[PDB]
């Protein structure tokens, strides 16, 4: 049967009380798999079965150091709508994101999104041809004609089309065999 | 100002290697590499900031990119097959976000076989009689054929001085064998004009062969870069 | 594997 791959992105913000904790989900079909959490003694990402507890030593830090680099850009994010959308300089905020790509039983890929959140509100997604987006509201008409100029569409789509597959494909190998 | 890419025209036969430079604009520290078929749709194959990678996406285990401490950045192609046959852009954007500029771009074609390569040849057929007494406005037929492979960039010379004005090129060359190619283009000119005798016209086919670097088996004339032009002056009737 | 996210 068709199966799928998806991670959602959480970046609540909380001002003077501490950090924006950010934190990573990842679903492969239905059942998560890993997950980051900022908030912890000493954070890293951390299996979340025992088919994926048989990955590679590498693939934990090698992705540990991506995923602090998506909490370091996030953050910045955070205090970049402020600036958008004129909000007060102290007050909490979340911004969500849900990628993945999900292909049916031949391997080949059905559909793939990515949809940015903002405040229990819709505000970006990757459209359906992959090549375009679909902007909500004048603060993100501004951020969707950032990511045209900078190529930002090709650097996704090519993430779903091909790295997000190539690794359904390995996650989907170890789950089957353990 | 501007981005540089070369070379922009390379003829590699199957089984080969190649490597492509790309000259950022200065100061911008971060570069991508764009692969672009002769099809359609733009593949990402890997962006590089500051002198690292920074992700990944369709770039082949046979291809190899880094970036130098001039900031300029060379793709390395080993093993090259048919489906490389593609062209390659260069963006290099100041920062990761900002805008990017992308570069002119590389034409690169794998060959099965070097000997196939073939210049054109070009012909230049002047309008029929009947065209310029109903119609008025006279047409020049050019017919580039016989090339391999289509390394061409077809243009029109009146009076010395490149033309664009009125002028209609076949925007995809028709394959006319397995290894030979042939692009037609017509001009279309007033009557007044092409009766003038005084008015020199020239089509000319640039085309885009075998570098120095690759050994052409004797017994033939080496198919080098090389541009032939198709001329006829005009005539009173 | 992960998206790796840059600014919007």
């Amino acid at each position: 049967g068709p199966h799928s791959l998806r991670y959602f992105v959480t970046a609540v913000s909380r001002p003077g009380l501490g950090e924006p904790r950010y934190m990573e989900v990842g679903y492969v079909d239905d059942t998560e798999f890993v997950r980051f959490d900022s908030d912890a003694e000493n954070p890293r990402y951390e299996p979340r079965a025992r088919w994926m507890e048989q990955e590679g030593p590498e693939y934990w830090e090698c992705e540990t150091q991506k995923a602090k680099g998506n909490e370091q850009s996030f953050r910045v994010d955070l205090r970049t709508l402020l600036g958008y959308y004129n909000q007060s300089k102290g007050g909490s905020h979340t911004i969500q994101v849900i990628s993945g790509c999900e292909v049916g039983s031949d391997g080949r890929l059905l559909r793939g999104y990515q949809q940015y959140a903002y405040d229990g509100q819709d505000y970006i997604a990757l459209n359906e041809d992959l090549k375009t987006w679909t902007a909500a509201d004048m603060a993100a008409l501004i951020t969707k004609h950032k990511w045209e100029q900078a190529g930002e569409a090709e650097r996704l789509r090519a993430y779903l089309e091909g790295t997000c597959v190539e690794w359904l494909r390995r996650y989907l190998k170890n789950g089957n065999a353990t | 100002s501007g981005v540089v890419q070369s070379p922009r025209h390379i003829i590699k036969e199957k089984g080969g290697r190649s490597v492509l430079t790309c000259i950022p604009i200065s100061g911008h520290s971060n570069v991508v590499w764009y692969q672009q078929t002769l099809g359609k749709e733009l593949k990402f194959l890997i962006q590089h900031y500051e002198k690292v990678e920074r992700d990944k996406g369709f770039l082949p285990c046979r291809f190899s990119v880094q970036q130098f401490d001039d900031y300029h950045s060379e793709m390395n192609m080993s093993a090259l097959e048919l489906e490389d046959s593609a062209m390659y852009f260069c963006a290099s954007s100041l920062r990761w976000g900002d805008e990017q500029y992308f570069g002119p771009g590389t034409r690169l074609t794998v060959v099965e076989d070097l000997r196939n390569v073939t210049p054109p040849k070009v012909s230049l057929r002047e309008p029929s009689k009947a065209e310029i007494a109903n119609k008025q406005k006279a047409t020049l037929q050019c017919q580039a054929r016989g090339f391999f492979p289509d390394h061409v960039e077809l243009s029109w010379w009146v009076n010395g001085k490149e033309v664009h004005s009125g002028v209609s090129t076949d925007p995809q060359a028709y394959k006319e064998s397995n290894y030979s190619y042939s692009l037609s283009s017509r001009l279309r000119v007033s009557a007044t004009f092409w009766h003038n005798p005084r008015n020199h016209f020239r089509c000319q086919v640039q085309f885009h062969g075998l570098s120095e670097e690759d050994k052409w088996p004797e017994g033939s004339p080496k198919p080098v870069t090389q541009n032939i032009s198709a001329e006829a002056w005009g005539r009173a009737d | 594997r992960g998206y790796v996210y840059q600014g919007l």
